[PDB]
């Protein structure tokens, strides 16, 4: 996805 | 939602339902799947909430009806509020929920997109406000997820039809000038979905309006884009 958040 | 209709399983696996335990377990609010241990809602949702013990997420749920003593759902570790927040109609309606296991996505349950730095310039045609919330002012909590589209409106617009409000740029408007589509009460911290190149944005997050689908009053969403940095700065940190 575009905007990446830390799994 | 006012004048919407029933969603099809599946259709925003997004949209969770944020229940309260205290005194007895009941919806609060919506809000949404932004990453594998966050829920992005409304800052507003929380007024009076002592701790995050009492707090219940449920994710894969189209109806309320699901939602039973043997039901899993994901508990809440920290509540962050926006530190600028004072009340919706002020802005700065936004809040993270990290939770305290891990989201598994699949086909019911999986995270919305945020909308990109390069998207604070794109239109969006195809926004849509979900939700559990009344169908009119007075009324309860329905059962079936429901879903109405909504067109945006410009904040100049916005600002003519609160007389007295300030409309400002980190909040984004959307509504028919006659009304009778609109979240209302039990919707906020939801979602205001849009498809752009056939991906969804999470545009918005439910947060203020006068009444509910009434005619020259658009709804106040808090404008998501205005806080990707802020939302980054509080799921990403060292
Ligand atoms: C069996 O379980 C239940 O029956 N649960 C239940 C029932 C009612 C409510 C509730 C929980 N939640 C709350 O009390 C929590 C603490 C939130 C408080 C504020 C919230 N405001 C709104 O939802 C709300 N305020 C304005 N709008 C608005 C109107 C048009 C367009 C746009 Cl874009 C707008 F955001 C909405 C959707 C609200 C929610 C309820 C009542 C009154 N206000």
């Amino acid at each position: 996805c575009t905007t990446k958040i830390k799994p | 939602i006012v004048g919407g209709t029933a969603s099809v399983r599946g259709e925003w696996p997004w949209q969770v339902t944020l229940h309260t335990t205290s005194p007895t377990q009941r919806h609060l609010c919506g809000g949404s799947i932004i990453g594998n241990q966050w829920i992005l809602t409304a800052a507003h949702c929380f007024y009076g909430v002592e701790s995050p013990k009492i707090l219940r997420v449920y994710s894969g749920i189209l109806n309320q009806s699901e939602i039973k003593e043997d039901t899993s759902f994901f508990g809440v570790q920290e509540i962050i509020i926006h530190d600028q927040y004072k009340m919706a109609e002020s802005g700065y309606d936004i809040a993270l929920l990290k939770l305290e296991t891990t989201v598994g996505y699949g086909d019911s349950q999986r995270p919305i997109c945020l909308p990109s730095k390069g998207d604070r310039n794109v239109i969006y045609t195809d926004c849509w406000v979900t939700g559990w919330g009344y169908r009119k002012l007075r009324d309860k909590i329905q059962n079936t997820l429901q879903k109405a589209k909504i067109p945006l409106v410009t904040n100049e617009e916005c600002q003519k039809r609160y007389r007295g409000h300030k409309i400002t740029h980190k909040m984004i408007c959307a509504g028919y000038r006659e009304g009778g589509k609109d979240a209302c009460k039990g919707d906020s911290g939801g979602p205001l979905s849009c498809k752009h190149n056939e991906v969804w944005h999470l545009v918005g997050i439910t947060s203020w309006g006068e009444g509910c689908a009434q005619r020259e009053r658009p709804g106040v969403y808090t404008n998501v884009v205005e806080y990707v940095d802020w939302i980054l700065e509080k799921t990403q940190a060292v």
